[PDB]
This record gives structure tokens, sequence and C-alpha cells, in this order.
């Protein structure tokens, strides 16, 4: 069949700029592809079809393109909310397969993390757990590190990290980090901290309670 | 309207089959032709078929083949797909959708497994009697030990949007945990009530938690 084949893989470009998706058939499609941009959680969007017909509702910034086995989405003066994936789709004869998309982040001025940490819930005490959690609101670039030192030693068993998308406006991230312990383990030491590392600032931002 | 309304997330052991329904309001089946698209969880697109409604007839992809199945019926105006012998590869989201210019549907996710229903438990985070007489303040939420997806969380029934993050499940031994957070200003709080609800629709459980400052 057709093999469509996607590039780039990732890419990061910043507002105001000019990108350009290519997706290229391995067979003539005659012009019977369409560009689809899925966001996190929610159903691919159309956004042209044809190869070159922009859809209804669809912004003038996201221009369509090409002929025989190349074609290439445009997009002129990239916008905060065109981050996402963007899958070319081709439908000349069956089966109808996807390219392997692209991942486009957005290129924003850098930010620092803005960190909080919370001891264990009165409640959870008593299940025989106790979760210290920490949330590093708003950074940018997302590459970001965070050490758990429990009384002033670091601890690196049962810690669970997870990190949001870029935000819509800000373009921004966020990540909370969990060390989960069991009551026992927690009842027997005072200080807990939760230390991060980003690329703003060279002295790492700490938040500790003592409990 | 016209639009596409797929069925309801699923649980399934595996070995098992399940049958999804995507039907159309306000259009007629019999006048388009229908396609489904599949998605692992963090992977990309891939098409299972497509299927003419009116005479009946469908083209798979060779991969799926003898795993999918789809069938429509004009009469109720709803397509189905049928999935046989599930297995951990195919626990994904299903799409439903029409060749031409209209949105596909919502989507049905299908998490096939022998893990039980299991509701969560949401323990409520308050901070530790720190300097919160500083512009805002951030509150949290730690949902933990449900299965399967997803739950919802909202901050005091939806109306506290701006400064709100959901950060995305992650299993353990078969568990979920999730969390949220939200960045109220130091004058609201606490001078009103944040609170946050979250529902898991699986176990038919919502739970509503106060944050409310730890005691002495």
């Amino acid at each position: 069949q057709i093999v469509m084949t996607q590039t780039p893989a990732s890419l990061s470009a910043s507002v105001g700029e000019t990108v350009t998706i290519t997706c290229r058939a391995s067979g003539n499609i005659y012009n019977y592809l369409a560009w689809y941009q899925q966001k996190q959680g929610k159903s691919p969007q159309l956004l042209v079809y044809n190869a070159k017909t922009l859809v209804d509702g669809v912004p003038l910034r996201f221009s369509g393109s090409g002929s025989g086995t190349q074609y290439s989405l445009k997009i002129n003066s990239l916008q905060p909310e065109d981050f996402g994936n963007y899958y070319c789709h081709h439908f000349w004869n069956t089966p109808y397969t996807f390219g392997g998309g692209t991942k486009l982040e957005i290129k924003r001025a850098d930010a620092a993390p803005t960190v909080s940490i919370f001891p264990p819930s009165s409640e959870q005490l008593t299940s025989g757990g106790a979760s210290v959690v920490c949330f590093l609101n708003n950074f940018y670039p997302k590459d970001i590190n965070v050490k758990w030192k429990i009384d002033g030693s670091e601890r690196q068993n049962g810690v669970l990290n997870s990190w949001t998308d870029q935000d819509s406006k800000d373009s921004t991230y966020s990540m909370s980090s969990t060390l989960t312990l069991t009551k026992d383990e927690y009842e027997r030491h005072n200080s807990y901290t939760c230390e991060a590392t980003h690329k703003t600032s060279t002295s790492p931002i700490v938040k500790s309670f003592n409990r | 309207e016209v639009q596409l309304q797929q069925s309801g997330a699923e649980l399934v052991k595996p070995g098992a089959s399940v049958r999804l329904s995507c039907s159309a309001s306000g259009f007629n089946i019999k006048d388009t032709y229908m396609f489904w698209v599949k998605q692992r969880p963090e992977q990309g697109l891939d098409w299972i078929g497509r299927i003419n409604p009116a005479n009946g007839i469908s083209k798979y992809d060779p991969r799926f083949q003898g795993k999918a199945t789809l069938t429509a019926d004009t009469s109720s105006n709803t397509a189905y797909l049928q999935l046989d012998n599930l297995t951990s590869e195919d626990t994904a989201v299903y799409y439903c959708a029409i060749e031409k210019d209209l949105p596909w549907g919502q989507g049905t996710l299908v998490t096939v497994s022998v893990a039980k229903t299991t509701p969560p438990s949401v323990y409520p985070l308050a901070p530790g009697s720190a300097a919160q007489t500083n512009s805002m303040v951030t509150l949290g939420c730690l949902v933990k030990g449900y299965f399967p997806e997803p739950v919802t969380v909202t901050w005091n029934s939806g109306s506290l949007s701006s400064g709100v993050h959901t950060f995305p499940a992650v299993l353990q031994s078969d568990l979920y945990t999730l969390s949220s957070s939200v960045t109220v200003p130091s004058s609201t709080w606490p001078s009103e009530t944040v609170t946050c609800n979250v529902a898991h629709p699986a176990s038919s459980t919502k739970v509503d938690k106060k944050i409310v400052p730890r005691d002495c």
C-alpha cells in the first residue's frame, strides 16, 4: 500500500515563526491527503483536505500544499495554541494510512519552577502510608531535576513524577513529584526536602518541612 | 445538531470480546463512508478499516482483519466495531468518523485487564504552616489507588478554573495515582471554601474533600 513518511518527528519553534511539516507518500497519491492536529486528550481535528483546501473555521495561518509524492503543512506566524501533534493522512487507496506524527513544542523564553511541598494528609497516616508531595509549577524548558533529601540524606526510593503539557497561553510546564513511604518510616525521620534544580538559576530551589 | 456519539468505556478480562457503538445524530449513516481509528496510549493513529453502510461492505487493514469487524445498520443509524480475543495490545481509545467534513467521535476506552475495579482514595493536600501571607497560595489533592481509567478532578465544582493543573495518572501494582493543584490567592484562603472534587465513573464513586488547614 502507500506508506506515509512524516517529518520532522519533534519540533520547537517560537511565536511569530513560520514552520513546515512535510509528509512523503511512498507512492503517488494524487492529492488525496489530509492534515490533522491532535491536542492531548482530544479527537484529531482536521485542518485541510484534498492537499490544499483549508477547512472552514480553521485559521488562515495554516497553509497546505504539495504535489505527487511530496506534501507539506505550513504554519505561518505560529501562535501559542499551535502546539500538539500533526498527522498527515492518505486516502488515495486502501488502506488509508497515517503518518507517524510531529510533536510540535512552542519555543518561549525560559522560566523558573515555582515550587511547594506538602506533608502527608492526617487521613493517610492511618492507612499505613505517607505520601510527601511537591509541585514545581510553571517552568520552561522542561528539563528539570528534583531530589528528595530525607533527613539531609538523598532518597530515591518510591518517587513518582508526572508532568503536564505546554500551557495554551504561556507554553510552560508543571511537574508533580511524590515520595511515598510507609507510615512507620515517615514517623522515624524529621526534615523532608524537595530540592529542585532548573536551568534558570545556578542555586537550586529548596522547599522542605521539618514535621 | 449533527454529530457522532460513541459508546462508553470498557473493562474486559483478556481473551474477551467487545462490541462498541457509534451513533449518527442529525444525519444519515447510509449516505456516508464510516471509518474507525485505533490509538494505543501515548502512541499514534492506526486506521482499522472503513465501511459503506448501504451495501454493507467493509475494507480492513490486514493487521485487524482477524480482530476487528465493522458492521453498520442503517435502521438505528448506529455503526459498530467488534473486537475478538482481546489482549493487552488492544487496550486503547477507538475513534469513529465519517469520510467527509465532520468531527469524529469522542472515542471509546477499552481497558483489557484481570484487575477488578477499585475506587480511588483522595487525600487533601494542605500546606505545613509556612509563610502563606504572600500573594498566591498553592493547594493540592492527591487521588490514588484506583482502577481503571479515567477519574475527573475539578475545583469548587468547576468554578475554580485559572490556576489548576491535574497531572496525568501513572500505574503502580496495577493501581493509578494522580494529583491536582490549584493556585488561589492568599486572600481567598481560607476566607472562602476551596474543595477538591473527584469522580471515578467505573465505580459510581464521587468524592468531595475539603482542603482545610493542618492543626496544632
